[PDB]
């Protein structure tokens, strides 16, 4: 942005310059082992003291986090929910074979609220950082097989300033701004499981 | 060369000195140009890598070893580096 | 029943989502004014001459 | 963050330096010890008065903690709810062999509400921190069974500063900040019983 | 009983968010969940014998 | 070389000197590389280690012992320490 | 000359020294005017070109390729440049 005075004239050169430099990083691990003993055709258990739940049809659970009780009237039939976060572990349909081996449905899930639930909140509409895997499974006693994985990256590398000279290596930064993050990420869902005598 | 990640899908059971481990997986290479390490850590870190006299088998989906002698007993992780690059892990338990 | 009880193959599937964006901009613009003796010009992008 | 001045000087040399580091720790336990006398045919109880309750078709129970009473009229039906909170364990189907042979579902649950309960609240969203687990499992009079397990892990690790200098080991905190936390949890469910003779 | 668009899925991963969605109806309540992020969904995986 | 927690899945009853005792678990490794410590608290600190010769088999999924003359009579808590690393703890009734 | 992206549509498995290769597209051009390079990363960067003897088959639709001795095993990506314009890839397994 240049411009001229035809009226005036400035003394000598002044040049005002200013820098500005910016590093980061960070790195989040969350890690869950859980285990559940059952038997081969263990069947689900219907207690649900009225309101549902997403896990009602389980064989087997284990979960640790929150969970949300939803309580809304309403004429075509109430709204009596239950939303689990945190871990939550069902195991579905578990038959087991006299070799060993072990055939199983798994959901498994790590979720949390996107901001905190403060009293003031109301149940109509909920946000809920969610990962989640479900697929059937079979194995012999003492293996160990890979059900889910996702490997993740991105990239935005913007650039801004003066033409041509903005682009110019090394010095380019001189002339404009310049800035480049990445992320990667990576979900590894593991089953292994025992015949205990 | 390598720019693919080597994904771990299955490994055996067992794992004791003179037992067969076999381990399947998508990206894996040849047994000339990668490795077995065993014993490391979540990250990959520490371990020791399997000799290249215990390779039996070496495909790009499969790999068959012999456990040697001198293996550390307990749990620990399994990982393959295919041309240097790092696979995903599973958890192997040494006999 | 031999044959509605045997082994299926049991598979692994692997799917790739890739997405890439890029941009490029570029603006160049002179806007002046001048006056001479009566005469007013001026000259901008906006409104022209 | 650097900046020029031609039209002025400054005198001599100032630092003006600022330093700040925090160090912390926590340990949380919570062990619950229950114990519950039963017959092996055991059948539920319909008491209930007139509220819907998790644990009205458990053959045993035993709770402590709190209660919450909902009462919310509707047309498609009232909303006729209990909701108990710190300790609930409930007892399925206990049926016991003549060697002694104990089989059983458990569901065990520790919970409380995430925030105080202030005579304003409303039954409509409830926010619970909870832990539960389910299962079935049989094990001989005198032994001992784990039915469930949990192991957790985090970390967060954040850095930021100058570029470069900011990642140097040890001096890099000159120029930035340093983060890093870790947590770790354990959860253990373990069953026992005795025929008494 | 909430309404996902993988419910019939045979196999399926998730990794993002998920948005929970409870609005009373006189003509059946809206109880959904919509899922952002990667969701992906495998239908009727057979294979042959080669 | 030992990164992951043992787990204690179910011990058996009884255990008077010269009783049999019997733990199953996953991770357990070798009897040249663990041992079991009995008689600890809830965190495993205390308790005595049971002896080498008490040892009749160890898998990395079961261990028998035999439960020699000393032991601490009452209840008391069990655990399996493969490679340094402790495991997850059962409740035991020494008679 | 050459102005549509080539779309690389299907590769067949194995890809060991000896075995054929085969690539189905849309722009696929000839084999004087294109080439196909393999061991490329994400980007087309890197990785190394078959030698025209490798070709036994060049359509607009499909390349049969001989697998030479010498490429990098492991994952990596694939790319047909018809006259110096690169095509969609896909990723291949070098054994």
């Amino acid at each position: 942005a240049a411009t001229f005075n035809p009226t005036q004239s400035f003394l000598g050169f002044n040049i005002f310059p200013t820098l500005t430099a910016l590093e980061t990083q960070g790195l989040t691990r969350r890690v869950y082992d859980g285990n559940v003993t059952m038997q081969s055709g263990q069947r689900s258990l219907s207690a649900t003291g009225g309101a549902q739940n997403a896990s009602s049809g389980a064989a087997a659970s284990v979960k640790s986090g929150g969970r949300l009780e939803i309580n809304i009237p309403s004429a075509a039939g109430n709204i009596v929910r239950q939303i689990d976060y945190g871990l939550n572990l069902d195991f579905f349909s578990p038959q087991v074979a006299p070799d060993g081996t072990i055939t199983l449905r798994i959901r498994g899930q790590v979720n949390q609220p996107a901001t905190a639930i403060t009293a003031d909140s109301l149940p109509n509409l909920i946000d809920f950082t969610n990962s989640e895997a479900q697929s059937t499974i079979t194995f012999k006693n003492g293996q160990t097989i890979l059900m889910s994985g996702l490997l993740g990256s991105t990239e935005t590398t913007n650039r801004s300033g003066v033409p041509f000279l903005s682009s110019l290596p090394g010095v380019g930064a001189a002339f404009g701004e310049k800035r480049t993050e990445k992320t990667q990420s990576q979900l590894l869902v593991i089953i292994t499981g025992t015949v205990v005598k | 060369g390598v720019t693919v990640t080597p994904v771990l899908i299955k490994v055996s059971e067992g794992a004791a000195p003179g037992d067969t481990l076999t381990i399947q997986g998508r990206y894996l290479g040849n047994a000339q140009t990668a490795r077995v390490i065993i014993g490391a850590d979540e990250n990959g870190q520490g371990g020791t890598a399997f000799p290249a006299s215990a390779v039996q088998s070496w495909s790009d989906t499969e790999i068959v070893l012999k456990v040697p002698e001198g293996m550390p007993a307990g749990g620990s992780w399994l990982f393959v580096e295919v041309g240097g690059k790092r696979s995903t892990g599973l958890r192997v338990s040494v006999r | 029943v031999p044959q509605l009880d045997q082994v299926v193959p049991q598979i692994n599937v692997q799917v790739r989502i890739q997405e890439v964006n890029e941009r490029a901009l570029q603006s160049l613009g002179l806007n002046w004014r001048a006056t001479f003796g009566g005469f007013n010009v001026a000259v901008s992008g906006g409104t022209g001459l």
